[PDB]
């Protein structure tokens, strides 16, 4: 075969531009087996890729990043596969590719996740590049037919946008909004980003075709948000839907405390016969008196 | 407060049943029957109205025990 | 009818094979089903016996009756004959029977189809089988005598297999690349793996020994005695005892060469053992050649005996050799001696002047095989004024090693401790 | 299906972790029963 | 247990220096008093 | 179902090294 | 050193009847 | 176009053969770097050329090492070595022997005797055939020289200048000089206490007595020329803070709970 690098590795000392790129071409098809060789020389290609470097600034990133991968040293590999920029190719199935990827999709969700903390301007920059990888990974899913576990992803890199998109964007609907709203209410635990991740579910819920009024209240009640609790109802009563406000008003006594009861009952107080049987369901003299009866 | 402490641990595990006996199986086989009976609460409110049998089985000898 | 007798006995024993392996098929379940992702190194350990005890019939009526699970591959073995773990560990050894069958050419389809099977299931327990057939991959590509794109495919299986954080299969791997790295004598490139990579502190003892042996060869080679040998001593401790008897007169003879080398004598109960006599006698003649220090003598064993040391592979060490022979003259002087001049040291040593042999001792001093001092104004050696080593820090040292390695040993051991419920 | 490999790679990850947890959470209880 | 296929494979306590071909003692001491 | 079972997990092994925390220091304890 | 070295050899016996005592029960429980 | 290019590449070649068979050598070999890139140096396992022009890419890569070496040229040497190393052991069933090739393998192991990488050199004897070891001049040569050398005959690898297979070895065997002073000043550093000036002269060998002070004005071990030079003399407290550190490690790891 070819059993040494070391000649391939020499041309990128010389001081030729034309030689140096068919240098690091050759160099990226053979790392596949002599790493071994070439990270003693990386160096060469590092100080190759910090120039202008003629298309040397665009294949060495990526060789660099091949190199490092081999050896161990995902950290460094990231930096140089993210220079890489285009080069990268993330549609191939390639282990190295994968494993990359994993690496960047780990690093990414670390910063957001460490980085939404802190206040709303004191945020350390995230690199575009980096970004752009992970939205390629999102849309890949996306296309794949896989809508699911993109929520997922989504949520552990803390940004909604995507995880709006991707759970509206898709089919079965009632089932992506029931399997999100499993996770919000049972895995994740940072009180904020379940308030905005519950947000985010019932703005979808009420901008559905067929808003779905129990579970809206479900999330309202989580949100602890009485006044959009009124407004639901107020909205539910003055369009002709009863049966629906009776089992959102049971529900909401069921589940919330009495002073969420008390400010939604206040709100409504701010025919008559519906309103004021309202109240009473809140106030639940009708909840206590069945459960009496029963 | 060691017994607080156990009855507490019971209180915020009761939403995931299954979780709480591994916890209290230890503390229920404890020298100081002070934390003996505060496992046992502890699985009582963690499992209420829940019948699991990891919880019974942990119950039983507890039930026999020397201590009042 | 003497013919179908032996037959019948030979059936009943294939049934007891048969047993044996529905035995290590439900060790391998339980591995799978149950917690200890582990097991499977039970269902291995007898696979020597398997492989040993393994019939072309025993293997045909296994094919036909087992793979009912589905798919049809069972057309992929009983041409030849005429679940996660049972296909793996079934087809390894239908593939290590296609070796002792000697057919290569379906040995290594099948085990071509192997490797496609495991990178397409990705399973961790799985993993042990995955590396002993790396291992029978690699086996059957030296066989067909290629072993070229064995170095590709099991590097890119090394590369996975410490992506996923493995000790068993990275240590099989990387003894089986450093071992294809020397079959062609790319010497330069192991050390450079070797240096680059790091070894699982916990595989098997016999991934040990394999790789120190290697160890030891290349830093051999790369002019390394000290630590050459002192990596082959400890691969021969590893290696088992009552077998493995080619890869205990592999080390046996380099080890020897490797000690004549650093200026030393080897054992004489090396050459005297039952199992190692025939094979080291050229090394006897050797080592006898080099102790008397007769060039004449070391010659005409070199010239008689180059056949087996192409076969080996020491010519370099050999002649290095040479070497190393005036310097085990000079070292025995050291040794034997404290203030000797150095018209003694060059008339012992038969060398031709007293400069040539003050040269030679003093570069047997730069390289500490003697580790002494010297003195041309009285034209005399003199040795380092031996100190009473107790009331220093080398105890102390010594101590500290071996209280550090039993505390090791007593933290694996109460961490191994196990209850299974 | 890249991202189920990903979910895979973690998920082994984590279950072999806690294996050996569950391992060294049962000695360490028999010891303390002891 | 495993074994390394993939390498092809005087009652006495012998010592080295029982190898060394000289003089008998008988010789050497007799030579030695002859001489001095 | 993956990203869940991966929760799950993650939550499993929190859970394990603070009973495993835990277990040490009664030893200690106990020890005493 | 003596001491360690005793200890150690003591824990190997504790392990060593570990290990029997699960390879026995391990058999009982599959016959 | 492969046809006619390969055609102005040998018609090239050519005109650089008749050149020199210095400056103009150095453009013609750049030139040829370049053409050969736009051709491939390595097939690399999948091209399969088996050309005579790439018999011809090894021959203008050797005239490139001598040329380098005619130069001084160490690192331009080193390159085009590691090439010519990568054709004449990757391709040897494809490409035919090439008898210009023992005369540089002896060039590149005597260049690293010089610059004193004796693992390298021993790897790449094993590389090397056996039986070429001891049948050809050329290998041997340098294989003689590092024998001497590691046997210690400072004298003989001396005496053994004279016989040198071809001119292409020179100016190594002068950077192999400068490496033997350097070894003897190893072997004065590790031993030879209190050494005097004219043995130093004799053994350790410098240039003109004028010159003598050379490795003292350089390597200059605190020398000190008190007449004998005295070597300069070149060459009790417990360590508690450590021994403290490991005891604690030994209670440490006997009162951690695992």
């Amino acid at each position: 075969m070819i059993t040494s690098a070391a000649g391939i590795i020499s041309l990128l000392d010389e001081d030729e531009p034309q030689l140096k790129e068919f240098a690091l071409h050759k160099l990226n098809a053979v790392v596949n087996d002599f790493w071994a060789e070439i990270s003693e020389s990386v160096d060469k290609i590092e100080v190759l890729y910090e120039d202008e470097g003629f298309r040397s600034r665009q294949f060495a990133a990526l060789v660099a990043s091949k190199v490092f991968y081999h050896l161990g040293a995902f950290e460094e590999s990231l930096n140089y596969a993210l220079g890489a920029g285009d080069l990268f190719n993330v549609n191939d199935n390639s282990e190295y590719v994968e494993t990359i990827i994993a690496k960047c999709i780990d690093h990414y969700t670390k910063q957001c996740v460490e980085n939404a903390d802190l206040p709303e301007g004191e945020k350390k920059p995230i690199d575009q590049r980096l970004e752009g990888i992970v939205n390629k990974m999102f849309q890949r899913c996306l296309d794949d037919h896989k809508y699911k576990q993109a929520i997922g992803i989504a949520l552990e890199t803390r940004r909604l946008d995507v995880f709006e998109k991707t759970i509206l964007e898709s089919n079965d609907v009632p089932g992506m909004l029931a399997y999100s709203l499993k996770l919000c209410m049972s895995l994740m635990q940072n009180k904020q980003f379940r308030n905005k991740v519950l947000r985010v579910l019932v703005k979808i819920y009420m901008n559905l075709e067929k808003p779905d009024f129990i579970n809206v209240c479900q999330c309202l009640i989580f949100l602890d948000d009485p006044q959009a609790v009124s407004d639901i109802l107020e909205k539910l009563v003055k369009e002709d839907n009863l049966l629906m406000a009776y089992q959102i008003c049971f529900d909401l006594y069921e589940s919330a405390s009495q002073q969420f009861l008390s400010s939604v009952i206040q709100n409504l107080r701010t025919p008559k016969d519906q309103t004021l049987k309202m109240i009473k369901i809140l106030s639940g003299e009708m909840a206590i008196e069945l459960h009496l009866q029963f | 407060v060691r017994r607080a402490a156990v009855e507490s641990l019971g209180f915020i595990l009761f939403r995931t049943p299954e979780q709480c006996p591994s916890v209290v199986s230890l503390l229920s086989e404890s020298y100081n029957p002070h934390v003996r009976y505060g496992a046992a609460m502890a699985l009582g409110i963690c499992c209420a109205g829940t019948g699991n049998k990891e919880a019974i089985n942990l119950l039983e000898p507890m039930t026999n025990d020397p201590v009042n | 009818t003497a013919a179908a007798a032996a037959e019948h006995s030979q059936r009943e024993l294939d049934t007891v094979t048969l047993e044996d392996i529905k035995e290590h098929v439900k060790q391998l379940e339980k591995a799978v089903s149950g917690k200890e992702p582990r097991f499977v190194l039970r269902a291995l350990r007898m696979l020597p016996s398997t492989s040993r005890r393994l019939n072309h019939y025993v293997l045909y009526k296994a094919v036909q009756g087992f793979f009912t699970s589905n798919n049809a591959t069972r057309d992929f073995l009983l041409p030849f004959l005429e679940l996660p773990e049972v296909e793996a560990y079934l087809q390894l050894l239908v593939v290590i029977f296609m070796m002792n069958s000697k057919r290569y050419k379906e040995a290594q389809k099948i085990s071509d189809d192997l490797m496609q099977k495991i990178s397409t299931q990705n399973r961790r327990a799985l993993d042990l089988v995955a590396a002993k057939c790396y291992y029978y991959h690699a086996r059957v590509y030296e066989f067909l005598d290629k072993l070229d794109v064995v170095r590709s495919f099991l590097h890119a299986r090394l590369r996975t297999a410490t992506l996923r954080h493995d000790a068993d299969g990275q240590a099989t791997l990387l003894n089986l690349l450093l071992r294809n790295y020397l079959h062609y004598s790319l010497y330069d490139q192991a050390e450079k793996l070797v240096s680059k990579s790091v070894f699982p502190e916990q595989a098997n003892n016999n991934e040990w020994a394999r790789y120190l042996y290697y160890t030891g060869r290349i830093k051999a080679i790369q002019l390394e005695y000290s630590e050459a040998r002192r990596t082959m001593t400890n691969a021969l401790r590893k290696a088992p005892q009552h077998t493995a008897v080619g890869f205990k007169q592999t080390v046996h003879k380099l080890l020897i060469v490797v000690e004549l080398l650093l200026g030393e004598i080897p054992d004489r109960l090396q050459f005297r053992q039952p199992s190692l006599k025939r094979s080291l006698m050229p090394y006897f003649l050797l080592t006898q050649a080099v102790r008397t220090g007769n060039l004449a003598k070391f010659n005409q064993v070199l010239d008689q005996f180059g056949e087996k040391f192409q076969a080996d592979g020491t010519y370099t060490l050999i002649i290095r050799l040479r070497h190393n022979v005036i310097k085990t003259g000079v070292r025995m002087i050291s040794l034997s001696y404290s203030r000797i001049s150095l018209a003694d040291i060059a008339q012992k040593l038969q060398l031709d002047s007293p400069e040539d042999a003050e040269f030679i001792v003093a570069k047997a001093i730069r390289d500490g095989v003697i580790e002494a001092s010297i003195n041309h104004e009285k034209g005399y050696v003199q040795s380092k004024e031996m100190i009473d080593i107790y009331s220093t820090r080398e105890p102390q040292l010594a101590f500290h090693q071996r209280i550090s390695f039993c505390l090791d040993i007593h933290n694996m051991s109460v961490k191994a401790m196990r209850f299974p419920p | 299906s890249g991202l189920r490999q990903y979910y895979l790679s973690k998920i082994e990850e984590l279950q072999l972790i806690v294996n050996d947890k569950s391992q060294n959470l049962r000695r360490l209880q028999a010891q303390r029963n002891e | 247990d495993d074994e390394f296929e993939e390498f092809p494979a005087h009652v006495w306590e012998d010592n080295w220096d029982d190898d060394n071909v000289e003089d008998d003692f008988s010789n050497q001491l007799r030579a030695e008093l002859e001489k001095h | 179902d993956l990203y869940s079972r991966y929760k799950k997990l993650q939550q499993e092994l929190e859970f394990l090294e603070v009973q495993e925390e835990y277990i040490k220091d009664e030893q200690k304890n106990l020890k005493k | 050193y003596l001491a360690s070295l005793i200890r150690s050899v003591v824990a190997l016996h504790n392990l060593i009847n570990n290990k029997i005592a699960n390879r026995d029960a391990e058999k009982k429980e599959g016959q | 176009t492969s046809g006619a290019v390969l055609q102005a590449a040998t018609g090239m070649y050519e005109q650089l053969k008749g050149e020199w068979n210095l400056s103009k050598c150095g453009e013609e070999l750049g030139r040829l770097k370049l053409v050969l890139l736009e051709l491939n140096f390595l097939p690399t396992t999948g091209t399969k050329l088996t050309k005579q022009q790439l018999i011809l890419a090894r021959d203008i890569l050797e005239i490139g090492a001598q040329w380098s070496i005619l130069r001084k040229d160490i690192p331009s040497f080193e390159r085009y070595m590691a090439q010519l190393k990568c054709y004449y052991f990757d391709y040897k069933e494809q490409l035919p022997e090439s008898a210009y090739m023992h005369q540089l393998l002896g060039l590149n192991l005597l260049f690293l005797l010089s610059q004193n990488r004796v693992a390298e050199f021993h790897t790449e004897l094993e590389r090397l055939p056996a039986k070429d070891i001891q049948t050809n001049v050329y290998i041997k040569h340098p294989v003689s020289l590092e024998q001497y050398l590691m046997e210690g005959s400072y004298n003989k690898v001396f005496l053994a200048k004279g016989n040198i297979p071809a001119e292409s070895y020179t100016f190594f065997i002068d950077i192999l000089l400068d490496t033997i002073r350097d070894e003897i000043a190893g072997c004065i550093e590790k031993a030879y206490e209190k050494i005097l000036f004219t043995e130093a002269t004799r053994i350790l060998f410098f240039n003109t007595p004028k010159k003598m002070t050379d490795y003292a004005k350089k390597r200059g071990w605190v020398l000190g020329p008190n007449n004998y030079y005295s070597f300069a003399s070149q060459q009790t407290t417990i360590p508690s803070t450590e021994l403290a550190k490991q005891v604690i490690e030994y209670a440490r790891q006997l009162e951690m709970i695992v």
